[PDB]
DNA sequence: GCGCAATCAGCTGTGACTACCT
DNA sequence: AGGTAGTCACAGCTGATTGCGCT
């Protein structure tokens, strides 16, 4: 799920509340497609409403999809609004609220989004960008391993309730460590974006039952993702609310703080991808990986078998056996493909395209194989002694909704087993009422 | 015959990698294309007989 | 060492990583090198790495090569020493030396000239700079029989002594698991005792950069060493073993495969090397060209090592070679010299240099091993990928296509398996429309076509169907000839049927279309030859095989040798527009009759 | 994957610029520097991966321009704006030259277009184009240099956009002709940045979805070899191509060429 | 009647399938 | 409870026989 359908099902006063910072309305546009934004952008100086005719003949009749594509996800978005243009013309006018905003963070006016940096001096403890990308990806390998189970990662127990929750892992006994479920699987072979923002997108939801506002959160999160990074702000000036998602994305490796106490936070790397190479594959099924991290070894060696490890350098071969093993794990292969396809080193990014077609078609045909055979319960039903019998069965099965094949030519159909007694149900009651 | 010429054009044209190859694509992106640059490399990596 | 995932672990053994990533080479304790190709002094660490080892695999990413022990006698052969290997090794290797590599290197290269073996005056002798492993191999039993009549002390000069000469092959093969590896040195430079000719090459024949590598390797400081030479069949391999020929400078014996290879090599010759034809002589039994005081002479295996009573102007000639010296004798597909007759035919004849040439050095048995003493360590290997990036090589465009079992046939096919199944799914009706539909739009596109086909019972039907020229084998000789004349320069003609008989060096003309049905069960040197056929997308090949079959899993396993070279197999499972238009067997009647005719063999 | 770098050439001219301030006018330099600037940060806010440059002509030579608004934004405005400044008060008329040096500010763009396209890596495509806003008159004697840097462009295929905002250049129409540009004149001033957002702003690829302006009268007139002025008919010779107004027995370049 | 070319016998290479002892 | 000499298919070669052509 992305943030335009998350949008898409708020109610219209959370997202008219949502407009009202600057980087909220930024944060929307970006998202907006190519043609959206010229619209937003022409429609930027507009006091006044613009026929609904007019603004569609700004694009051409072949491309006239993508414009109502754009214009569908603009009403939905609530960005404008239609306005009942006198002479029973329909007016297309932008939000006040979100233009203002809008003009605000392009134009300038007002307050800066932090409270200010330099109150406080130069900070005591300050650290340097390599060190918040190594705190950064230290918190999220963390992370990871807990929901591998590994002892060497220790997180709160919160932490451990929201994975439950998002169904990641579950917990059959109390007391004893969750087991990861085929969904954790799948979130680990997702992208780290990715995985960021179905996190956050989890705890947007989740976040009703700790009691918090949606929209300073979500206003706050886009404040961050425009953040300067290496630039520290001034923590006063939220919410005791907010200081809680505030330690939580510090546990997270979102943002660094040196103390729970301290007024200055450093949003750090992944924070500003909240927003939105190191595996060199050859023709011959072999990845050639340039990481050290057991967590890239772990995630490789789920759908492919190791070969060498050397200390900067792993080899691994791609076989047949080894990724209907990851399938049968619950991965599919477009998961497998688009995280070969993101991790892909420099060197593959001069090939069109980056990864060779011979093998993610063989990879495709090795996701085939073990689904080659369908599976599906029922009951048949082959005595019917007469063709109109057969047809009347089949299209009171049709109208219950429990048909599975039909054979007109050889009077043959199969029944779910739930439906089964309602069709024997119907039979009975047909032959007794003839 | 006639009956005859597509009974064996449905067995062969869709025997084993039709029946989800053809699912998949009914259930695809079904819209334009991605960027013309992978258009492009499909073209290169196609073989004559699949352009035509 | 370590088994934490299934995979040897070498983490600990190698953590010489200085500073940081600019060596573009990666060593292995037991023995192996990874190299990236991505790197700005990529050309220098191949050149170092093909002198001193060969490849495993060359894909366009991360090469892999080998180190073996013959590999290092090849490296120390060459003026490359060892202190100058370890120290460039050291030099680019980006994580340090194992100390299980220098103390290999070491053993292996310490023993490399201590035992030579020399020809002289239609003698075999062994000589030895030390004189102490003399009395070291003294005591093996096997050397003992060589000596005759026991050879005292052969007291010359260094010591030597005389051996067998029918008992070389033994006495070449018990050195090596005696750590005193034989070397095949010939210093031509300086002889005075063998009667060099007159030949000479053309000034007009230029040489690629890579045939100029090969034969600079071959003679390293002066003298010319028995090696084998692996260049694919459209790139230039004849022309390297006549210019070796002309700087050996002496009488050559070429060795053929085929009756019709020893007219190529003859061509050759006279193209590239400006030799009377009084000199030139070819042996082959069909006309007798006074092979005896030739210069050069051709011939062909299966011949020269006959165990049958022989025709009386054959054995005169055969008789007549056995008594002098031969330089630079040369052999042609030499993966198929570890035969049972054709390992002995190098004990037949007398010759100082051994030069074999071939195209695909795989072969089953692994008896490729024993080549390397049969005739020597394995000189130059090519690497294909960058040879066709310079676009002296076709880029053919590899393609898997298969094809599903019709119902007609696969009920039978899982029905038997005492070897009756072979023409079940070589006559697969869906692989049939697949081939008639490939011929028909290359031929509309006029590009020329190769079909190989073995089981030619099967082919005979596959080829009188459509109506078009094949060649069965055991037709005839003038036939088959005049076929392929006129296959190249006829635009009424251009696809043709070859059963298992273009699986050799032949002359066939430059084609851009194969298409190989039904082929040998794991034969990649097969696959590898049928490829280098075509190449010389300017072509692309096609291999037509038949889902949920034994062909599927042949083919999966034969073309491991070609992704080694760095070829990549598209799999294609829609013909595009075979619906399109009309094609053979589109109803089931004709589908379910091919079942009788296909099972009437009955072959019991 | 998409990466769009826009690099505005802006025809600071002293001359120009202070007659107009002179006019009383309700357009101002101040107010063209401020479209420009909106402009970019429009430019910006299209997509992250969007470059900007800009680059300020001048008598002398070409300037490399480049609370509660986009923090990237209040450093590239800052930025430009002391640039601007810097230029403007250190500029000193030395000597009579009075016409801009346009083709020099398209050179560097072309030189910087070319230094960033290297550092894109190879798995995006740079689409690169060159809005320029014309306010002088156009220079006759830079013709050569002119069409060069014409041809340079449509080689790297480089869009080249024209904004005359006083009087018609024929150079920048036969940019935008060959370049496949837009070639657009202001009809009031002051309406500046509405024309900017509503024509230069979408990229190549969506002018292709929207519907644009038709192309102005491009005309071709020639520039004569010792004159330097636009003709119509003239002769041209047959070896060397040079084009001259009058007839002359013999052809100078060709003698010059030995 | 002699001479040239077609034909077969015998042996071998290549790759794969199959029936009895550590 | 798990592996190699015969055997089969399909080609090659050379060593003879063996019917066909005649200004
Ligand atoms: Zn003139
Ligand atoms: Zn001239």
């Amino acid at each position: 799920r992305n943030l335009q359908e998350f949008l898409g099902g708020l109610s219209p006063g959370v997202l008219d509340r949502l407009y009202g910072h600057p980087a909220t309305c930024l944060a929307v546009f970006r998202e907006l497609p190519s043609l959206a934004k010229n619209w937003v952008m022409r429609m930027l100086f507009l006091e006044q409403p613009l026929p609904q005719a007019a603004v569609a003949l700004w694009v051409k009749k072949e491309f006239s999809k993508a414009q109502e594509e754009s214009t569908g996800l603009l009403s939905g978005l609530r960005i404008w609004h239609t306005q009942l243009l006198p002479g029973g013309l329909q007016g297309l006018i932008l939000n006040p609220i979100f233009r203002q905003n809008l003009r605000i963070a392009l134009l300038g006016g007002g307050k800066a989004w932090s409270d200010d940096t330099s109150q406080l001096g130069p900070d005591k403890h300050a650290r340097d960008v390599p060190s918040l990308d190594k705190y950064a990806e230290e918190r999220w390998e963390v992370v990871l391993h807990f929901m591998v189970g590994s002892p060497s990662a220790a997180v709160s127990q919160d932490l451990a309730q929201l994975l439950s929750q998002a169904g990641l892992m579950k917990s059959t006994e109390p007391g004893e460590p969750p087991c990861i479920t085929s969904a954790g699987f799948q979130f680990l072979l997702l992208d780290t974006p990715a995985q960021l923002w179905y996190f956050m997108l989890q705890y947007l939801q989740t976040a009703q039952s700790r009691g918090m506002d949606l929209v300073e959160i979500l206003s706050f999160l886009f404040q961050l993702s425009f953040s300067t990074l290496g630039k520290d702000y001034s923590v006063e000036g939220m919410s005791d609310s907010l200081l809680n998602f505030l330690q939580h994305l510090r546990e997270f490796g979102l943002v660094f703080q040196r103390k729970r106490k301290s007024r200055r936070y450093y949003p750090t790397r992944l924070a500003i991808n909240l927003s939105s190479g190191f595996i060199v594959v050859e023709t011959n099924y072999r990845l050639y990986a340039y990481t050290e991290s057991e967590l890239q070894i772990a995630l490789i060696a789920l759908f492919s078998e190791m070969l060498y490890r050397f200390p900067n350098m792993v080899v691994a071969q791609v076989t047949r056996e080894s990724v209907q093993q990851a399938i049968a794990s619950g991965i599919t292969a477009q998961q497998i493909i688009h995280f070969l396809r993101t991790r892909a080193h420099p060197v593959m990014l001069k090939q069109t395209p980056v990864l060779p077609p011979t093998i993610t078609d063989q990879i495709r045909l090795w996701e085939l194989e073990r689904d080659r055979l369908r599976f599906t319960e029922g009951v048949l039903y082959n005595q019917f002694l007469s063709q109109v019998d057969f047809e009347l069965l089949l299209a009171h099965a049709r109208e219950l909704g429990v048909l599975v094949f039909e054979n007109s030519a050889k009077r043959l159909m199969v029944v779910t087993p739930a439906g089964h007694s309602d069709v024997k149900r119907f039979w009975k009651r047909q032959k007794h009422s003839s | 015959g006639t009956s005859s010429q597509a009974e064996a054009a449905r067995i062969l044209a869709a025997s084993w990698p039709q029946n989800r190859e053809d699912e998949e694509k009914q259930k695809l992106k079904g819209g334009p294309k991605k960027t013309k640059r992978e258009k492009k490399a499909a073209a290169s990596h196609l073989f004559p007989f699949e352009k035509l | 060492k370590v088994d934490e995932y299934g995979a040897k672990d070498y983490r600990l053994q190698m953590p010489l990583k200085d500073d940081h990533t600019s060596r573009p080479l990666w060593v292995a304790p037991d023995g192996h090198i990874f190299l990236e190709a991505f790197s700005p002094v990529y050309k220098y660490a191949q050149d170092f790495l093909v002198a001193i080892a060969e490849p495993v695999c060359r894909p366009t990413h991360v090469h892999e090569y080998k180190l073996t022990a013959y590999s290092l006698y090849a490296a120390v052969s060459v003026g490359l020493q060892t202190s100058d290997i370890t120290e460039y090794l050291r030099k680019l290797s980006k994580t340090g030396v194992p100390d299980g590599i220098m103390q290999f290197i070491k053993l292996c290269t310490v023993s490399y000239g201590k035992v030579k073996l020399v020809l002289k005056h239609n003698r075999y002798f062994v000589e030895s700079c030390h004189p102490d492993v003399i009395q070291h191999l003294l005591q093996d039993p096997v050397i003992r029989e060589c000596r005759l009549r026991n050879s005292e002390g052969e007291a010359t000069e260094t010591v030597s002594f005389e051996v067998k000469q029918e008992m070389i092959e033994e006495l070449q093969k018990r050195c090596i698991h005696l750590e005193y590896p034989l070397l095949a040195e010939y210093d031509f430079r300086n002889d005075s005792v063998n009667p060099d000719i007159n030949i000479d090459l053309k000034p007009t024949a230029v040489l690629r950069p890579y045939q100029e590598k090969s034969l600079r390797k071959m003679f390293g400081n002066g003298r010319a060493r028995s090696g084998v030479i692996v260049l694919p069949c459209g790139a230039g391999k004849s022309l390297v073993g006549v210019t070796a020929a002309c700087t050996v400078r002496k009488r050559c014996l070429v060795l053929g495969n085929s009756a019709v290879s020893v007219e190529q090599w003859k061509a050759q010759f006279k193209m590239w090397s400006t030799i009377d034809d009084s000199q030139i002589c070819r042996f082959t039994s069909d006309a007798k060209d006074k092979p005896i005081g030739c210069s050069v002479a051709i011939s062909t295996y299966s011949m020269l090592g006959h165990t049958t009573k022989r025709s009386w102007e054959a054995e005169r000639v055969m008789e007549w070679l056995k008594t002098q010296e031969w330089g630079l004798m040369i052999l042609d597909e030499v993966h198929t010299i570890p035969a049972k007759m054709f390992r002995r035919v190098l004990t037949i004849v007398q010759a100082h240099c051994k030069l074999g040439l071939t195209a695909t050095l795989v072969r089953e048995d692994d008896k490729i091993v024993d080549l390397n003493f049969l005739i020597g360590p394995k000189l130059y290997e090519a690497n294909w990928m960058e040879l066709q990036n310079n676009g002296y090589i076709a880029k053919v465009q590899c393609a898997e296509v298969w094809c599903p079992m019709s119902p007609e046939f696969y009920r039978e096919y899982v029905a038997i398996k005492t070897k009756k199944r072979i023409l079940l799914y070589t006559m697969n009706p869906n692989k049939f429309r697949a081939c008639q539909f490939l011929i028909k739009f290359h031929e509309r596109r006029n590009d020329k076509i190769i079909v190989f086909a073995d089981n030619v019972f099967a082919l005979k039907e596959y080829a009188i169907r459509l109506n078009k020229p094949y060649i069965y084998g055991p037709t005839s000789q003038g036939e088959r000839m005049q076929i392929l004349q006129n296959f190249k320069h006829n635009p009424k003609i251009n696809t043709i049927f070859i059963s298992k008989v273009g699986d050799t060096s032949f002359d066939l003309p430059e084609a851009n279309v194969l298409i190989q049905i039904s082929s040998h069960g794991g034969s990649r040197r097969q696959e590898a030859q049928r490829l280098g056929r075509v190449l010389r997308y300017n072509a692309f090949f096609y291999s037509l095989v038949s889902q949920d079959t034994q062909e599927m899993a042949y083919s999966t396993k034969r073309q491991r040798f070609l992704v080694d070279q760095g070829y990549s197999f598209k799999v294609i499972t829609k013909l595009a527009g075979m619906e399109e238009e009309d094609l053979a067997f589109s109803t089931k009647e004709e589908q379910q009759q091919l079942l009788q005719k296909v099972l009437a063999a009955t072959d019991l | 994957d998409e990466l769009n770098l826009l690099v505005i050439v802006v025809d600071a001219n002293p001359i120009w610029w202070g007659k107009q301030a002179l006019k009383e006018s309700q357009f101002t330099l101040s107010k063209c520097i401020d479209a420009v600037m909106v402009l970019g940060n429009s430019h910006l806010f299209m997509n992250r991966s969007n470059k900007l440059a800009v680059i300020a002509s001048h008598i002398q030579e070409s300037r490399f321009l480049y609370d509660g608004k986009y923090e990237l934004l209040t450093s590239a405005n800052e930025v430009i704006v002391e640039e601007i400044k810097d230029l403007m008060t250190k500029s000193d008329i030395k000597g009579q030259h009075t016409e801009t040096l346009l083709a020099g500010s398209l050179a560097k763009a072309l030189c910087y277009i070319h230094r960033m396209n290297k550092e894109v890596k190879d798995n995006q495509e740079m689409k690169s184009r060159i809005l320029v806003i014309k306010a002088a008159e156009d220079s006759a004697l830079q013709y050569m240099n002119f069409m060069n840097v014409i041809f340079a462009a449509q080689k790297q295929n480089i869009l080249i956009d024209a904004c005359v905002l006083d009087s018609d250049s024929g150079l920048l129409q036969q940019a935008c002709d060959i370049t496949g540009g837009l070639y657009l004149k202001v009809p009031q001033m002051p309406s500046l940045l509405q024309y900017l957002l509503w024509v230069f702003l979408p990229d190549q690829d969506q002018r292709s979805q929207l519907i644009l302006p038709p192309p102005v009268h491009v005309d071709y007139r020639a520039a004569c070899f010792c004159h330097r002025n636009l003709i119509e008919i003239g002769y041209v010779c047959s070896v060397c191509l040079s084009i001259f107004c009058n007839f002359s027995p013999i052809c100078t370049t060709c003698e010059t060429a030995f």
